[PDB]
């Protein structure tokens, strides 16, 4: 059943309530949700080194 | 007290062992960052080309 592969590959927390704890002000809540995703730039290519 | 200027000429010798000894992983990790770099450049140069 391959409905929400795509959503599983990136696994479904129904989509939404992790932004907010990322960085919020109690401690146990952010060392949890820390780990930091891909959020400064996808590699591309080109040409160079 | 003979023994002692002994202890001393050789407690400082020792630690001029331990001077080029820090200066080992010092040393050799200069050499390791020539030989990356090197590969840094080379390559960035060739890529001008």
């Amino acid at each position: 059943n391959i409905t929400g592969w795509l959503e599983k590959n990136k696994d479904p927390v129904n989509d939404t309530v992790v932004d907010q704890f990322k960085k919020g002000s109690n401690k146990l809540v952010q060392e949890i949700f820390e780990d930091h995703p891909g959020l400064g730039a996808e590699e591309k290519g080109g040409g160079g080194k | 007290k003979l023994l002692q200027e002994k202890n001393d000429l050789f407690l400082q010798l020792e630690s001029e062992r331990s001077g080029a000894g820090d200066v080992e992983e010092r040393l050799t990790k200069a050499i390791s960052m020539k030989n990356d770099l090197e590969g840094q450049v080379q390559e960035l140069q060739e890529r001008l080309s």
